[PDB]
C-alpha cells in the first residue's frame, strides 16, 4: 500500500551495523527517563530496584521519507532492523526488559529522520549506603548509563530539559525511605578503551 | 562518501569470511591479549564457596582477513557482528553461573582496527567457585582465583598473554568489601595438560583477608564477658545455691547456645575453626566453675573456704594465660 | 575377520626372535590389539596392549623390558620383539583383537616357540 | 592387578546333564568377564561377553551369569563335542585370566 | 588464498550430508566411545538427596561421511561445526537440572580426523539423583550414581563403550574435590542394558563412592549431648535441701536436651525412620529424665545423705560409659 | 490433494501481508475485544506487595486482509501463524515478572474466521503489583488491580472494548482459588484513558477486592498475647513474701512479650506506621509491664490492699479493652 | 543404501504444511499418550506444589508421513520435530516446566512405516496441587496432573490413555522421603471452556503422609514436656521458687514450640489437627499453673492429692480421643 513501500524503500541497502554518520560526526542522543516506581532499597545487599520508561531520541539520515504520512508509529518488530544505540547501565547488578505479551518497545520515525525508541526496564542498580549514623542516613542513590562500544568521538549523550519524571510517589515500594528530589548530571569517564559520556541521575532518599 | 565507503569495506570484509576457521588456521597460533576491568565483587560467601565477580572482560587478537585501508579511522561496529566474526572460545574453569548483561542490548563490543586488531570487550557477571580453607576462621586469609582457559584450541592453535603485564587488570584497588579486604592480586600465565592436548591458561587471583572487627565485637567479647560473669559465683556465699546454681547453669547454657546459633552460618565443615576452639575453651572454663561450686557444696554438706580464694585467683590467671596462648597462635 | 600369524620358531636360548601376525578384513587403527602367552597345560597369560592409532603400548609388569610390541599402518600388521629367550618362554602366542565390551573377539592360529 | 580364581581344576561326568562353573574375583570387576573354550591343538574362541551375553554362533545350551564379584557359567546337557577347557577372563582393568577348568568323561 | 583449501574441504564434507541420520542407519551399529574427566566433584546436598558434578564429557564415534584428504590430519574446528553434523543424543538418566556452560563461547570441542573419527567434548554441571539410606547417619557411606545413555536410540542402533580400560575411563582431578562434608573414596563403572516401554537401551553406570566425615556432628550434636548428660550427672552431688538448685538443673538439662533434639533434625531430610543420631539423642534424653526422676523421688523421700544420690553418683556415669562403648563400637566398626 | 486446498488458502493470505502495520493504519481504528479467564488466583505475597494470577488472555480484532472463501468457517490454526501476522502489543502496566508458559507447544490459540475475525488466547502468569495500606492489619481489605493496554499504539490507533457486559467479562474459575490468606469477594472492571508523554492510551483495569482472614492471626498472635497477660495476672494471687517467684513472673512475661513483638513482626515488612496489630501488642505489653511495677511497689512496702485491688481492676480493664478493640475494627 | 533413506525423508518433509494438523477438514486426530514417571521429586506444602519428572510420550498417526520404502522404524534426530506437526498438549497445573536440553534436547521421534509418529519428551513439571491441610500431620492428599489441548477442540483433537491403566507406569517404585504413594487413577474428561469443548486427561496421585517424622520431632517433645510439668505436683508447697521453675518454663517453651512449628508450615487460616493437640496440652499447663496459684492462695489439703489422681487420667483420656479420631 502506502506505508509498506515506504518501509521497504527505507530498509533496502541499509546496514544496521553502522551508526548514522560513521565517519562524519558523533551521533547526538537525547535521553529521558519516566520512573514508574522505585522499588525497595535493600541494605544488606546494597542495591535498589527501579522501574522506568527509558526513552532515547537520535537522528538518522537514512530513515528519511517524503510521503503524506508524517510519522510511522510501529511496534517492536522494527527495533532489530535499524541501528539502535548500545546503552547500558554502568552500576546495574542485573536488569531485564519486559516481553509480555509482546516485547515492550516503541519505535516512531518522523519524516525528517528523527527516531524515538522507548523501552520498559527494571533495574537493580548499585547504590552505596553509608552505614554511619544508622538509622538516620540520607543517601544519593545513583543511576549511571552510557554507551558500551562507542566512545565520546562517536556517541555524545545529552539530557533534555524534561528529564527524570516521577509518578504519584505514593504507590511506590519505599517503606522506610522517602523520596526527596532528583538531579541530572553528565560527565566524561576514561576507561581502557576510550572516553565515554556518562549520564547520572541521583535519587535523594531520606530514611523515616 | 564516508558512509558508503565504510559500508562497502565492511561488505568486502564479511564476504567469504569462514566462521569455522581460526586466523592462521593451518599455520602459527594466534596471540590473544586479555584485559579485565573489575567492576565489583559482590558476594564472597562461605556457605556456597564462591564469589560473584562483575568485570569488563576484554580480548585482543589479530585477524589478517579483517584488514581495512581506505578508512584510516577505527571502526566500532554493532554487537550483532560477533555472530559473524571468529572469536576465541575462552571459558572459566571455576565458573558456576555466568551471564552477559542484556540491557538495553547485549553488552559486548567489537572495534576493528586498520591491521585487524579485533577489540572484543564483554561485560560478564560470573560466580566463580573458590574453595576456602576455614581452619583459622575468622582470623583467616583466602586465595580466590579465576582460571581463564581456552577450550577447543590447543597450544599450537592459540596462545594467551596479559596485555600490558601487571597493568592488564585494573580497578582492584577501588573495590571495597563488606567483611573482606583485598591485600594483593597476582597474574599467572601457564599451560595445563589434559588427555586431549595442552591448553594455555591465565589466572587472576586475589588474596582476601577477613576483617577482625565485626567478630571481635560479636563473637569474642560476649564469650569473654560471659566467662567473667561465671567467676562472680566465687564471691557469693557457700549457701546461695539458688543464686550460684543459676549463675553457673545460665552461663554454660548461653555459651553453648551461641556456639550453636553461630555455627549454622558456615558450611558443614568437619574440622575445628579458631572461633570454635575459643568457644570450646570458654565452655571448659565455665563448666569448671560450675563443677567448682559443686565440689564446694559437696565438701561442705556431704563431707573449704580457701577454695573460693584459690579459685578467685586461679581462674582469671588461667583464663588470661589461655587468651595469651590463643592470641599468640592465631595471629 | 581373519588374523593370520607367522610360522613356528626354534632358536637357541639367549637369542632374539621376530614374531608377527597380520590382520585382514578390517583396520587395526579402530580396535586395540592384545598379545597373550599360553604355556602348554597352563592358563593364559596376558603379554601386553598396543593402540595402533596412538602408538601407545602398555605391558604387564612381569613382561616389561623383555618384550615390546610395535606396529605399522600400510601393511596392517602387529609385531613382537622377544629378547633373552629362556626355557620358561617356551609357549604358544596368539594376537587377540579387542571386541564388543572388551572381550578378546578374534584370535590367531598360534605360533609355537621353542628353545634348545 | 585383578586375580581370577576360577574353581575347580577339572570335572569328570557323563553326557547329557547340567554342569556349572565358577569364577571368583579378588577385586571388583563389574559385568566385564569373558569365557572362552580351549580344545586341544586349537585357538580359543569367544563364548560369553559382558556378564551373560551369548555371542553369535554360541548354542542356546551355554548360559552364563554374573554379578559384581561372583561369576559362573552354566552348561545344560553337555555333549561329546564340548569336551574342552574353559577360561575366565576380566577386562574392567588390564586383562588377566584364570587357571582353567577341564571336562572329562 | 591459503585458507581457501580448508573452506572447500569443509564445504565438500557438508555437501550432500544428512544430519538427521546416524552413520550406518541400515547397515551397522554406531559405536560411541565415552570417557569422563571429573573436574570438580561438587557439594552433596542431603536435604534434596542430590549431588553436583562438573565433568569434561567426551564422546567419540566413527562417521564414514566425514573422510577428507588434505595437508592436515586433524581438523580442530569450532562449536558451529558441531551442530551441522550428526551427534549422539546422550542424556543422563538420573539427572535433575544440568547446564551446558556457554560462557563466553559454547564450551564444546570437535576434532575430525582424516579417517572420519570424531571427538566431541562438553562441560556439564550434572545435578543428579543420589538416593540415600540414612539409617547409619552420620556414620554412613553412599554410592551416588551417574547413569547416562542414548535417548531415541535402541541397542540395535547406538551402543556405548568406554574408550580406555573401564578402570581408567573416569578420571577425577586431584585438586577437584569441592566436598566439604564427605570424601570421595573411589570410582566404579558398569555397562548394562535397560528395557523400557519403547525398547532396549544401553546404559552406562558410574558409581561414586562417598563417606561422611564425623567432624561437624562430633561438635554440634554428640559432644553437646554428652556435656548435657554430664551436667545432669553433677546434680547428684548437691544437697538434699537445695530443691530449686537441683530443680533448675533438671529442667535446664531437659530444655537443652530437647532443643538439641529439635535443632539436630534441621540437618537431614524428613525421613520416617530414625537414624543413629536419633538413638543417641533418645538414650541421652532418657538419661536426663532419669536424673530428673531421681531428684523427684529424693524430694518425695526428703525430710542425712540420701542413699539414692550415693547410688546414682556411681551407677549413672558407668551406665553412660557402657552405652557409649556399645554405641560407638557398634556403629564405627 | 485435500489438505493442499488449505495450503493454497494460507499461502494466498500471507502473500503480500505485512506484519509491521496494524489493520487499517490509515482507514480507521483497531478495535481489540478482550476477555480474561482467571483459571487460578495465585498466592498474594504480603512482603513484596504483589500477587500472582494465571489468566487465559483472549483478544479479538478484525483484520480484513485475513479473509478466505473456502469450505471451512473457522481455521483453528496453530501457534506458528501468530508470529507472522499482526497482534496487539498489550502489556501489563503494574506487572512485575510475568511469564508465558511454553510446554509443550506455545500455549497460544489462533482461530481466523471467514469474515476476518481473529481470536488470540494466551496463558500467562502475571505477577502484578498491589498497593497495600496495612494500617488496619490484620483486618484490612485490599483491592489489587490489574491494568493492561497497548504499546506504541495511541487511542487514535488502537482502542480496547470488552467483548461482553462489564459483569461477565473477567471470569474466575469456580474451583480456581489458591488464596490462603485472603478470599476473593468479587471483581470490578473499568476502561480509562491515561496520557503519558507520547500520547493518550487505553488502560482497561480489573480490581480484585480481597479481605484478610483473621483466623491465622488469632492463634498465632492474638491468642498467645491474651494468655501471657492472664499468666502475668497470676502474680497477684500469690504470697507477698514470695519475692523470687513473682520476680520470675515479671521477667518471663515481659521477655516473652518482646519475643512475640519481634517474632510476630518478622512476617510483616518494615513499614513506617504502626499497624492495628502493634496497637494490641503494645497495650498488652503495658498491662504486663504495669504488673511488675505493681509487684515492685508491693515489695517496697513490705495481705496488701493494693494487691487485692489489683485482682479486680486489672482483669476488668483488659476485658473492657478487648471489647473496644474488637468492636472498632470489626 | 543411505540414499534410499535420505530421499525418503527429503520427500516426506517436502510439501509438508506444519501449520495444518492430520485430517484438518476431516475427522479429529486421536492421540495416544503414555507417561513413564521418572520420579516425583519434591511435594512442597508451602508453595502447594509437587515437582514431577516423567517420560511424556504421545502417539498419533500422521498420514502424510507414509512410505513404501524402508521396512524399519526410522528414529530421526530430536531436531526434526521442529519441521513436523506436534500437538499442543499443555498442563493446567503447570507453574514451571522445562524439557531437558543436555546434552541435546531430550526428545524422541520415530516414523513408523504406515503413519505413526512416536513423539516423546522428558518433562519436569512443578504442578500445582491444592492441599486440604486440616488433618495435618495425619492427612491424605489427592494431587492431580491435568493434560489438555489448547488450540484444538474436541472436533479437531482427541486424547486417550494407551493400554488403559497401562498408560502410566513407574509410580510403584517411586519413594517419597516423607509421603507414601498408595493409589493412582486415570480419567478422560471433556471440559467446557468459553472458547470451545476440549479433551482433558487427568492423572491423579494419592499421597499418605507418614507420622513417624512428627512422632519424634513434634509429638514426643510435646507429650514429655507435659510429663515435665507433672514434676511440679511432687514438690512440697513451701518451695515457692522451686515449684514455679517447673511451670513457667514448660509454658514458655510450649508457646515457643507452637511458634517454631508454623514457620515450616504455610500461612493457613484454619486449625490443623496438630494445633488442636498442641493447644490441647497447652491448657493442661494452665491447669497446672492455676493449681499452684490455688494452693498458694490456701497458704496438702487434697488439692495436690487430687491433682495426681486427675492429671494422668485427663491427659490419657485426651490421648485416646485424639488418636482414635485420627
Ligand atoms: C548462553 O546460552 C543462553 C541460553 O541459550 C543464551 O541466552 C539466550 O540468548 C538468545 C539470543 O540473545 C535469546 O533468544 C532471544 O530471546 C528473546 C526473548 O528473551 C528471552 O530471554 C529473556 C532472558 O534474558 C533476560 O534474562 C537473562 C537471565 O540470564 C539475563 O541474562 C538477560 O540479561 C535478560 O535479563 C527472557 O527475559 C525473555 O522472557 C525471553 O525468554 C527473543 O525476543 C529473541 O527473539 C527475537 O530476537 C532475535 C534476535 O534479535 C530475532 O532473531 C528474533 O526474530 C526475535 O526478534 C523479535 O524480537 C526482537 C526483540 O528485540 C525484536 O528486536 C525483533 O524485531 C523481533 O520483534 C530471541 O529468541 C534466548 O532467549 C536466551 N536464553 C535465555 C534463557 O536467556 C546466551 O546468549 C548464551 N551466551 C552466549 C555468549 O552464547
Ligand atoms: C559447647 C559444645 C561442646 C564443647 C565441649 C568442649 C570440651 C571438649 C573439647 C574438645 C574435644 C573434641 C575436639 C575434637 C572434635 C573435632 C575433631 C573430630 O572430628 O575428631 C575426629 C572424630 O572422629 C571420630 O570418630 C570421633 C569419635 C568420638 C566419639 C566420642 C568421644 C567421647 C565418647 C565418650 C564420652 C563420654 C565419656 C564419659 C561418660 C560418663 C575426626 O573426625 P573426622 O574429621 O570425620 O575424621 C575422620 C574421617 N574419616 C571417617 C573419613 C576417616
Ligand atoms: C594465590 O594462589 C595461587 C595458586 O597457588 C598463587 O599462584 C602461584 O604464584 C606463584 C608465584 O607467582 C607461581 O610460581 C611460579 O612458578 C613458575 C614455574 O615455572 C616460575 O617460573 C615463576 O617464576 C613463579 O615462581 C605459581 O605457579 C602460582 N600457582 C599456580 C597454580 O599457578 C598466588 O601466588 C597466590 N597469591 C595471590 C596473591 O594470588
Ligand atoms: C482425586 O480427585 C479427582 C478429581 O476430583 C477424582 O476424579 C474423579 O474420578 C472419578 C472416577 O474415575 C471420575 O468419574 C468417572 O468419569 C469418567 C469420565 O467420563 C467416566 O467414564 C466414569 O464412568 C466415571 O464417571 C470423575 O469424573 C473424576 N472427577 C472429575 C472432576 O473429573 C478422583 O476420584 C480422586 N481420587 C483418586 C483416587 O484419584
Ligand atoms: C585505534 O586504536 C588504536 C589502539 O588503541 C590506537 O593506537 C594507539 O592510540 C594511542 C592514543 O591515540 C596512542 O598513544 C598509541 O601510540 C597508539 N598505538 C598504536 C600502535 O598506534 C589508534 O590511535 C586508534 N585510531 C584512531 C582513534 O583513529
Ligand atoms: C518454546 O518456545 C520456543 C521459541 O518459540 C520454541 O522453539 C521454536 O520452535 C519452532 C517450532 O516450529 C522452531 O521452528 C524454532 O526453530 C524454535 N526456535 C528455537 C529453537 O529457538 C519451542 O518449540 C517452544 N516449546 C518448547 C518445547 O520449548
Ligand atoms: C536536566 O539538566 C539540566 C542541566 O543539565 C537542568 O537545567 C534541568 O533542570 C534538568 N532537568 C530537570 C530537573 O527537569
Ligand atoms: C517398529 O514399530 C512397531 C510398532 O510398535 C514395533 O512393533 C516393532 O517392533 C518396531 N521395530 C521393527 C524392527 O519393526
Amino acid at each position: 500500500g502506502d506505508v509498506t513501500v515506504i518501509l521497504n524503500n527505507l530498509l533496502e541497502g541499509y546496514d544496521n551495523k553502522l551508526r548514522p554518520d560513521i565517519g562524519v560526526k558523533p551521533t547526538l542522543i537525547h535521553t529521558d527517563m519516566y520512573v514508574n516506581s522505585i522499588g525497595p532499597v535493600n541494605a544488606i545487599n546494597m542495591e535498589y530496584t527501579i522501574d522506568i520508561f527509558f526513552a532515547q531520541t537520535w537522528y538518522d539520515r537514512r530513515l528519511k521519507f517524503n510521503s503524506t504520512i508524517k510519522v510511522l508509529r510501529l511496534n517492536s518488530n522494527m527495533v532489530g532492523k535499524i541501528w539502535i544505540p548500545d546503552t547500558f547501565f554502568r552500576n546495574s547488578k542485573k536488569a531485564d526488559a519486559h516481553w509480555i505479551t509482546t516485547p515492550n518497545r516503541m519505535l516512531r520515525i518522523w519524516n525528517d529522520g528523527r527516531v524515538l525508541y522507548t523501552l520498559r526496564l527494571t533495574i537493580d542498580a548499585e547504590c552505596q549506603l553509608q552505614l554511619h549514623n544508622f538509622p538516620m542516613d540520607e543517601h544519593s542513590c545513583p543511576l549511571e548509563f552510557s554507551s558500551y562500544g562507542y566512545p565520546r568521538e562517536e556517541i555524545v549523550y545529552q539530557w533534555k530539559r524534561s528529564s527524570v519524571e516521577v509518578g504519584d510517589t505514593r504507590s511506590w515500594r519505599l517503606y522506610q525511605f522517602s523520596f526527596v528530589g532528583l538531579r541530572n548530571t553528565t560527565e566524561v569517564v576514561k576507561t581502557t578503551s576510550g572516553d565515554y559520556v556518562v549520564m547520572s541521575v541521583y535519587f535523594d532518599l531520606s530514611r523515616r | 562518501s564516508n558512509m558508503s565507503l565504510v559500508k562497502e569495506t565492511v561488505d568486502r570484509l564479511l564476504k567469504g569470511y569462514d566462521i569455522r576457521l581460526r586466523p592462521d588456521f593451518g599455520g602459527p597460533p594466534v596471540a590473544v591479549g586479555m584485559n579485565i576491568d573489575i567492576a565489583s565483587i559482590d558476594m564472597v560467601s562461605e556457605v556456597n564457596m564462591d564469589y560473584t565477580l562483575t568485570m569488563y572482560f576484554q580480548q585482543a587478537w589479530r585477524d589478517k582477513r579483517l584488514s581495512y585501508n581506505v578508512i584510516p579511522l577505527n571502526l566500532t561496529l554493532d554487537n550483532r557482528v560477533a555472530d559473524q566474526l571468529w572469536v576465541p572460545d575462552t571459558y572459566f574453569l571455576n565458573d558456576k553461573k555466568s551471564f552477559v548483561h542484556g540491557v538495553t542490548v547485549k553488552n559486548r563490543m567489537i572495534r576493528l582496527h586498520p591491521d585487524g586488531t579485533v577489540l572484543y570487550g564483554l561485560r560478564i557477571t560470573t560466580t566463580a567457585a573458590c574453595m576456602m580453607d576455614l581452619r583459622r576462621y575468622p582470623l583467616d586469609e583466602q586465595n580466590c582465583t579465576l582460571e581463564i582457559e581456552s577450550y577447543g584450541y590447543t597450544t599450537d592453535d592459540i596462545e594467551f598473554y596479559w596485555r600490558g603485564d601487571d597493568n592488564a587488570v585494573t580497578g582492584v584497588t577501588k573495590i571495597e568489601l563488606p567483611q573482606f579486604s583485598i591485600v594483593d592480586y597476582k597474574l599467572i600465565t601457564k599451560k595445563v595438560v589434559f588427555s586431549t592436548g595442552s591448553y594455555p591458561r591465565l589466572s587472576l587471583s586475589f588474596k582476601l583477608k577477613r576483617n577482625i572487627g565485626y567478630f571481635i565485637l560479636q563473637t569474642y567479647m560476649p564469650s569473654i564477658l560471659i566467662t567473667i560473669l561465671s567467676w562472680v559465683s566465687f564471691w557469693i556465699n557457700y549457701d546461695a545455691s539458688a543464686a550460684r546454681v543459676a549463675l553457673g547453669i545460665t552461663t554454660v547454657l548461653t555459651m553453648t547456645t551461641i556456639n550453636t546459633h553461630l555455627r549454622e552460618t558456615l558450611p558443614k565443615i568437619p574440622y575445628v575453626k579458631a572461633i570454635d576452639m575459643y568457644l570450646m575453651g570458654c565452655f571448659v572454663f565455665v563448666f569448671m566453675a560450675l563443677l567448682e561450686y559443686a565440689l564446694v557444696n559437696y565438701i561442705f554438706f556431704g563431707r573449704v573456704n580457701a577454695i573460693d580464694r584459690w579459685s578467685r585467683i586461679f581462674f582469671p590467671v588461667v583464663f588470661s594465660f589461655f587468651n595469651i596462648v590463643y592470641w599468640l597462635y592465631y595471629v | 575377520v581373519q588374523l593370520q600369524q607367522s610360522g613356528a620358531e626354534l632358536v637357541k636360548p639367549g637369542a632374539s626372535v621376530k614374531l608377527s601376525c597380520t590382520a585382514s578384513g578390517f583396520n587395526i587403527k579402530d580396535t586395540y590389539m592384545y598379545w597373550v602367552k599360553q604355556r602348554p597345560e597352563q592358563g593364559l597369560e596376558w603379554i601386553g596392549r598396543i593402540d595402533p592409532a596412538n602408538g601407545d603400548t602398555k605391558y604387564d609388569p612381569k613382561f616389561q623390558g623383555k618384550a615390546t610390541i610395535t606396529t605399522d599402518t600400510f601393511s596392517n600388521t602387529a609385531y613382537l620383539q622377544l629378547s633373552s629367550l629362556t626355557s620358561e618362554d617356551t609357549a604358544v602366542y596368539y594376537c587377540a583383537r579387542k571386541g564388543l565390551r572388551w572381550a578378546m573377539d578374534y584370535w590367531g592360529q598360534g605360533t609355537s616357540v621353542t628353545v634348545s | 592387578n585383578i586375580v581370577m580364581t576360577q574353581s575347580p581344576k577339572s570335572m569328570s561326568m557323563s553326557v547329557g546333564e547340567r554342569v556349572t562353573l565358577s569364577c571368583k574375583a579378588s577385586e571388583y570387576v563389574g559385568t566385564y568377564v569373558s569365557w572362552y573354550q580351549q580344545k586341544p591343538e586349537q585357538s580359543p574362541k569367544l563364548l560369553i561377553y559382558g556378564a551373560s551375553n551369548r555371542y553369535t554362533g554360541v548354542p542356546d545350551r551355554f548360559t552364563g551369569s554374573g554379578s559384581a564379584t561372583d561369576f559362573t557359567l552354566t552348561i545344560g546337557s553337555v555333549q561329546a563335542e564340548d569336551l574342552a577347557d574353559y577360561h575366565c577372563g576380566q577386562s574392567y582393568s588390564y586383562p588377566t585370566f584364570g587357571a582353567g577348568t577341564k571336562l572329562e568323561l | 588464498d591459503n585458507t581457501t583449501v580448508f573452506t572447500r574441504i569443509l564445504d565438500r564434507l557438508l555437501d550432500g550430508y544428512d544430519n538427521r541420520l546416524r552413520p550406518g542407519l541400515g547397515e551397522r551399529v554406531t559405536e560411541v566411545k565415552t570417557d569422563i574427566f571429573v573436574t570438580s566433584f561438587g557439594p552433596v546436598s542431603d536435604h534434596d538427596m542430590e549431588y553436583t558434578i562438573d565433568v569434561f564429557f567426551r564422546q567419540s564415534w566413527k562417521d564414514e561421511r566425514l573422510k577428507f584428504k588434505g595437508p592436515m590430519t586433524v581438523l580442530r574446528l569450532n562449536n558451529l561445526m558441531a551442530s551441522k553434523i550428526w551427534t549422539p543424543d546422550t542424556f543422563f538418566h538420573n539427572g535433575k537440572k544440568s547446564v551446558a556452560h556457554n560462557m563466553t563461547m559454547p564450551n564444546k570441542l570437535l576434532r575430525i580426523t582424516e579417517d572420519g573419527t570424531l571427538l566431541y567434548t562438553m562441560r556439564l554441571t550434572v545435578r543428579a539423583e543420589c538416593p540415600m539410606h540414612l539409617e547409619d547417619f552420620p556414620m554412613d557411606a553412599h554410592a551416588c550414581p551417574l547413569k547416562f545413555g542414548s535417548y531415541a536410540y535402541t541397542r540395535a542402533e547406538v551402543v556405548y563403550e568406554w574408550t580406555r580400560e573401564p578402570a581408567r575411563s573416569v578420571v577425577v582431578a586431584e585438586d577437584g574435590s569441592r566436598l566439604n562434608q564427605y570424601d570421595l573414596l573411589g570410582q566404579t563403572v558398569d555397562s548394562g542394558i535397560v528395557q523400557s516401554s519403547t525398547g532396549e537401551y544401553v546404559v552406562m553406570t558410574t558409581h561414586f563412592h562417598l563417606k561422611r566425615k564425623i567432624g561437624y556432628f562430633v561438635i554440634q550434636t554428640y559432644l553437646p549431648c554428652i556435656m548435657t548428660v554430664i551436667l545432669s550427672q553433677v546434680s547428684f552431688w548437691l544437697n538434699r535441701e537445695s530443691v530449686p538448685a537441683r530443680t533448675v538443673f533438671g529442667v535446664t538439662t531437659v530444655l537443652t536436651m530437647t532443643t538439641l533434639s529439635i535443632s539436630a533434625r534441621n540437618s537431614l531430610p524428613k525421613v520416617a525412620y530414625a537414624t543413629a543420631m536419633d538413638w543417641f539423642i533418645a538414650v541421652c534424653y532418657a538419661f536426663v529424665f532419669s536424673a530428673l526422676i531421681e531428684f523427684a523421688t529424693v524430694n518425695y523421700f526428703t525430710k542425712s545423705v540420701s542413699k539414692i544420690d550415693r547410688l546414682s553418683r556411681i551407677a549413672f556415669p558407668l551406665l553412660f560409659g557402657i552405652f557409649n562403648l556399645v554405641y560407638w563400637a557398634t556403629y564405627l566398626n
